[PDB]
């Protein structure tokens, strides 16, 4: 009941045979988990964070030249040797040049020069890599119970938020009222984090790729170090001039700060000072959701009288919802909620909010619901002040259909390999039962007849059996395989 | 003009006070008249740069910025512009960071998915860049292979060669 | 009729009850309008013109320069910033040149040298854009009234100029004397106009191909800016001595422009002092005929002298133009105009214009006709003082046959696609009529008899029929084609 | 030889009236005493050349113009010729247009030699160009055509339709 | 100097011991002084460059070195720097050597007509490249393909699919 | 015994129909001649040098220039010309520059120039082609006797280093003991060489092709040519500065030698005290061996006892070393070297020294092996106290089956067409033999009993008679081929 109005409406409708239920949670992408029975609950991650940062490697970004020595020799008495080369406080270099007669040596030849100066680095250009075990997920649970203060917002708080380290795999959420949901989900199984950096300077931040990082020719000092002395790439900002004699115009260029920040620009810029707000990574949410329980599932059919405040608006998704309030008496009571024909016969729609519960005497109250295309009647109450609300909303079935079977199928896709239980004996069978309900439970539920079980499995049943006894044999493979589906999912979805 | 002995030589401190002047001083080596020429001189500050002043014999000054004929000698001095700044260029390296991404994600449901994501949209606009070739090519494959496995073989076949070959 | 010797005469021989006839018109042609009993029209584009060209861009020819300078400093010292160079109005260049110990600067080594000067040059192109929009043609009606000073003259006042442009429809003109005609014409098929751009020095111009402009190496000046103080490509011009220590003088290109008329030469020379003639594109001009009078047809018969002055000036297309006096009273009135064989059996010529007739006395008046090919007879006035020329015209009956066809043929190539009127239903059967007259109908009114058209279209359906009822179906093919386009272009010929 | 000061050095600006003479001054310096040694000095022009003469103590000059004993200075002058002109002329940069089209029209008509005899003439050339595609279509003549008559037709036309294409 | 006669007139030697002021001398005229603007001077060697020193009577001196104001002359002197060695600059160009005569490869490309060959010319040398991808492709060919225009139209279709996929 | 470590070897094993060895000789690479009754030799070369070279053009690189002279005269008033221009020695160029009434002269207009000089060069290249005649090769001969210098040395008494030239091609050379041995070839058969030049400078040189022998373009001489007179293209040295006034300041090009130095490096170097390296081109050569006996065999054998020094090594080519010592007296003495297999039967192993002898006791003697890939018995000395040193070789026979096979027959294929002597008739017989002994002849030797070949040509006999009367034709053509090959080849191998 808190995501009512993101682009990205997802629902997942199953449940397994141990209820480890199994979700995909992206940015912006919520899901809303539906069950039997049981309440029904809305997830999200609301804010990504990588906190204790790997400080990788280091670049300075500007450079200062000092106590800058030279020598030479005249040709033959090799190279000079000063106490600068061997420390690397100085970053230095030998060449050659013509000497003799002519300026103070024996004869005319290629005698040796050493060139060496000490290496201030006045600003560092930090970076920063993070490591998949270092993303700190901070995930919000919200129960659809009938709170109001949600819809539409971000810090509307009736459930929980739990900042998940995926070091603590386990971890219980108490959701208040409802108990708890053992939290097991991992990023690890997500997009691979290994080439993704952080380019920190003073308080601003980009990001970029880690080959690139690394690829620039700039100075370069390891993260281990902090004194800068062990220093290396030497010549990417000391540029020595071709030595005549023994001087060389030794300057070290300009500052970089104003040449790299014009290159990275375009790319994308983080505010990293409200943290780590990375845009990506899949979380793959395994949950134990049978210790979770509904107090308000059981509690009397509610008699008294009951009318509406405000009117439908639309959702992106298209669901119902509505602000309803209880001028009648009875409190806490369940309240009756259908979505009948219009001649009140056989039921159409689905509710998400599985036994809608009103445990206070003057308060708004959220109903969700989700009909089909086709004039419908949500049917309230009962009489006295029976309450009959007709609806219609726009769009295919098909449209619906192959929505959700190919958005069910990609999330099977990537919730898939290492992802669906296929190592764990015995939930085998409810294993497979769990993925082809992700993917054809639509075609399931709503074309094959809403439905009742017990006479589509015996319809089921006769599909198989005139399949095997099929005048061809692809028939055959091609209609039993939907009866052994139609069967054991309907064994399934009776759970 | 402030003298030092570093590594057994005489060591020259020069500061722009005595700016545009020759060299003269005395020591026990000798009455050591010498010469600075180049203007890279700047005022004293942490910039500190270093030279060997050669020894005369007979030559006239040459090759060298500083000259001495007593005794050879090194002169040190600041460079930095007046502004009490170190020296710097206004040349930049960098590259371009816009797009890079060669190899990269998990292994293996990375690369079904992506393969066949890549297969489809390459065939795919192989059938709709160049369509009339894909059509002309299933027909005739219907029309003259024997078997339709000879069959898939012909249209797979042009479908795969003409589009590269157009 | 003002078109003697100009080598493409087109012709329209007849003319529909509909009218709408689209003649087409180039440069350096002229077109001959027929009509039953109605007045001959000649037209003509005597000047093509887009006014108010666009400008393109700018090139320099003549370089003044001044303030031309040479900073330097000693090598080690970095290539001085001068205050002239950071501004776009002065050009300018680095270069590295080997200083000497004796050079100034005692420290011998190649360093870095400035030199620079304004630039600000005299005479200059002018590169110019022209639009469809800005395509103005100038149209010559002229009627067939045989003034005197028809003969090679273009603008002499006898007919009209109309100001004819794409972005103006219909507007009528009047020809003084016989009426008027509506110039509800359609200047559509310009040629090309993206690969072409006219240039224009002092006072004279060019045509040339965009690239050549593109590509052209010499300074540039953006249409918009008129400081005459940004350029681009500026260096071209100055061309460096080699560097000489401190010494760097720079020089340019002089006089260009006998470079660019022997360069240049080969291109499309436009004679822009009498205007830019544009010799590009062809004009698809609708015109209909139904409302332009003719003034003497109902003159009674001329009756006196009869006189020629000068004999035939033979045209490129060997028909007659008789120069002719009548000293005769009685005027205004119908001349006698008979072209007749050998023997004086029967008639068979062609007269041009329509009712000749002198308008008063002692007026020489200019009669253009047609003769037949091989020799015969030109008969002009009555018994007494009957007036006969003998004259022979080499042409040969087929051989003009089949080049006027072809002329035909042409006209509707330029006056084929999204041309003819193929959107009007009803008058697509007109369409088709016009042009298989446009076409076929020399073969039909020249070599088919004349014709009296009633006994010829009994003939053509017997034709018809034996084409049909014939033993082959390729002479069936051929024959009955013949047959139908006789039938129908006949009733076409009747209107 | 007026005598300014621009960038705080001095700038003498010459003429002919002391042409291919000593160049004397006094100034704070002291005696200025410089030689222009140039070459194009002639009277004052438009095409303002400036020069450094440099500061040359005794040494030997050489590759220089312009010098003085005494400081550094800058000298100016023109260089036109005496009647007055912008400078000696060259000739210079390499250019030529594509030739032309006209009085021709570029459609099959006029029934002229040339007209008639150009089709013909690039389809030989095609065919010398493209003996691949010419044996291809007599292939496809062959195997399609029944008859030699159909076989030559169709390999005509074939051999005239290709090149029409482009 | 040596006022000698060459090639029947007055010819001068003029050397680096004096230098940048006007000489003076004696002939059948009368005395002569002569100017002599040669910026490139140096002291006499073997490396004699030589003039014809025009005549001038009133007009400006421009872009000449040499002048008298009575007659014509031939005035010579050396070129050698301080060291007394000829000119020196550097460099020229010579072609970069390497191994094994390189004769296949001339003439730049026209991108159009290439890039509408480079199929056919690939086929060819892939095809030459390679005798073993040929024979297997050919035995391929001859097993799948039942008649002998399938066998041939298998046979083309892999030899130019071959290139492409590399 | 100085191939040790030398990659290219071949065991070639016979003697040719005029009792002769067919040496194929590669820098590089090792020969070693077999033959029973005839101790064996080591064919090696040490060095390749070209002498009395041709000069086929001579470059002068650095240029000096004198008594340069400049005229020129006034337009129209003539062209001169200088009788320095008629004498070829000086380097000439005509000229125009701009004259005026002003300047010094009559009149507005280009007059002409003529500037030439005197073109002396002192530094100077040596540009050689080498002939196949002029070439000397320096062969090497080493005797398989084991001595301690006579093992690996390169600088041991005990080879004997011979020059072979085209001039003298029947010469004798003298092997310590063993006698005289006969030189004769003409090592032709290489690859071209008018393709190649090499030039020289001071000391170094280097090899390059003709064409850019001849392309540089710097001054010429013929070969002849030594007078310094003549000189072709001498441009180049003496750049002309830009027309100006009276005067073309002639510019000397500065020496090339550095330029020289940095584009010939990379090319392929040559130092001339080792020679030149024309390591390209098989050297193809005769040599006859009819003049020499076995030295030391009338030397008995003794029963002392044996001794090895070093273990047993292990070259490139599967054969072994053993410095066997011999502790007891009566040296010197025929060495008894025997191979025995598992069954301590049969002499299978191949043996590389015959008749082994000591020079002294305790100076042992390195008898060298080849015994087949896999376990044998070298016997050292005879029982009792015999030594059966077993000796485990690893690799396949068909291993060296197929190397010594392919290698012999790339041998006799390069020196095939045109080298093998196919014309002799009569000799024919043999030439087929030498091609089977070459190739095919390790298979009599090493595969096929050792052997004794009287008892192998019965048994080739034998197999003769079976494969003609066999049960297939297939069989018969692939066995009594074999078998009458054994037979003539064995005829050859007695020879």
């Amino acid at each position: 009941m808190r995501c009512i109005g993101i682009s990205n409406r997802d629902f997942v409708e199953g449940v397994s045979g141990g209820s480890w239920v199994d979700i995909v949670l992206e940015h912006g992408s919520c899901v809303t988990t539906m069950a039997k029975n049981k309440p029904t609950l809305d997830f999200e991650l609301i804010k990504t964070e990588a906190k204790q940062p790997a400080t990788l490697r280091k670049y300075c970004i500007e450079a200062k030249l000092t106590n800058t020595t030279t020598d030479s020799r005249c040709p033959t008495q090799g190279e000079p040797s000063l106490n600068e080369e061997q420390d690397k406080r100085f970053v230095c270099k030998h060449s050659m040049v013509d000497r003799g007669w002519g300026n103070g040596c024996g004869l005319f030849g290629k005698g040796g020069i050493v060139t060496c100066a000490m290496f201030t680095c006045k600003k560092n250009m930090k970076g920063k890599v993070v490591q998949p075990e270092n993303l700190e997920y901070t995930i919000v649970i919200t129960p659809h119970s009938g709170e109001e203060h949600a819809v539409g917002n971000d810090t509307g708080k009736h459930g929980k938020e739990i900042k998940i380290t995926p070091q603590s795999s386990i971890t219980e959420a108490e959701l208040t009222g409802y108990g708890t949901v053992t939290m097991e989900c991992s990023p690890r199984t997500g997009l691979d984090f290994n080439e993704m950096v952080l380019l920190q300077m003073e308080n601003k931040a980009w990001l970029v790729h880690r080959q690139w990082f690394l690829d620039l020719p700039l100075p370069w000092l390891p993260g281990a170090d902090t004194q800068g002395s062990n220093w290396i790439q030497k010549e990417t900002l000391v540029t020595f001039k071709n030595p005549h004699a023994k001087k060389q115009d030794v300057v070290v260029l300009g500052s970089q700060e104003g040449a790299m920040h014009t290159a990275l620009t375009g790319a994308t810029e983080i505010q990293m000072s409200s943290g780590n707000l990375l845009f990506t990574g899949h979380l793959k949410c395994r949950l134990r959701m049978d210790k979770l329980q509904l107090k308000g599932m059981s509690y009397s059919m509610c008699t008294g009288k009951f009318k509406v405040v405000k009117e439908i608006a639309e959702t992106q998704h298209g669901t119902i919802v509505i602000r309803v309030q209880y001028e009648g008496d009875g409190s806490p009571c369940k309240i009756p909620f259908e979505i009948m024909d219009l001649e009140k016969r056989h039921v159409l729609g689905r509710l998400i909010t599985v036994n809608p519960i009103v445990t206070e005497k003057d308060s708004p109250v959220n109903i969700e619901a989700e009909p089909p295309f086709g004039d419908s009647y949500i049917i309230i109450g009962v009489e006295p002040g029976q309450l009959k609300l007709n609806w219609f909303k726009k769009g295919s079935s098909i449209g619906q259909m192959i929505e959700t079977t190919m958005r069910g199928a990609k999330r099977m896709a990537i919730l898939g390999d290492t992802a669906w239980d296929f190592g764990s004996l015995g939930g085998v069978f409810t294993s497979i039962g769990k993925a082809l309900h992700q993917v054809f439970g639509a075609i399931y539920g709503a074309a094959f007849s809403g439905v009742s079980w017990i006479m589509k499995i015996l319809i089921g049943v006769i599909i198989t059996w005139i399949g095997m006894n099929s005048r061809s044999t692809s028939l055959s493979v091609s209609l039993v395989l939907v009866g052994v589906v139609t069967l054991y999912l309907g064994v399934m979805v009776q759970a | 003009f402030h003298l030092t002995t570093r590594n057994g030589e005489p060591h020259m401190i020069v500061s722009r006070q005595e700016k545009g002047k020759s060299l003269l001083f005395k020591t026990e080596d000798g009455v050591n008249m010498c010469t600075l020429m180049a203007m890279d001189l700047g005022e004293l500050c942490e910039d500190t740069i270093t030279y060997k002043c050669p020894f005369l014999k007979q030559n006239e000054p040459e090759d060298i910025d500083c000259w001495c004929n007593s005794t050879s000698t090194w002169v040190t001095y600041g460079t930095c512009t007046t502004t009490g700044e170190h020296r710097r260029e206004k040349r930049s390296v960098a590259l371009v960071p816009h797009v890079g991404m060669g190899l990269e994600t998990r292994t293996e449901t990375w690369m079904s998915s992506e393969g066949a994501w890549k297969h489809a949209q390459r065939i795919e606009t192989w059938i709709l860049r160049h369509p009339g070739f894909t059509i002309m090519a299933a027909i005739l494959a219907y029309t003259i292979g024997t078997t339709h496995f000879q069959r898939a073989l012909i249209f797979i076949l042009l479908t795969a060669v003409a589009p590269s070959m157009t």
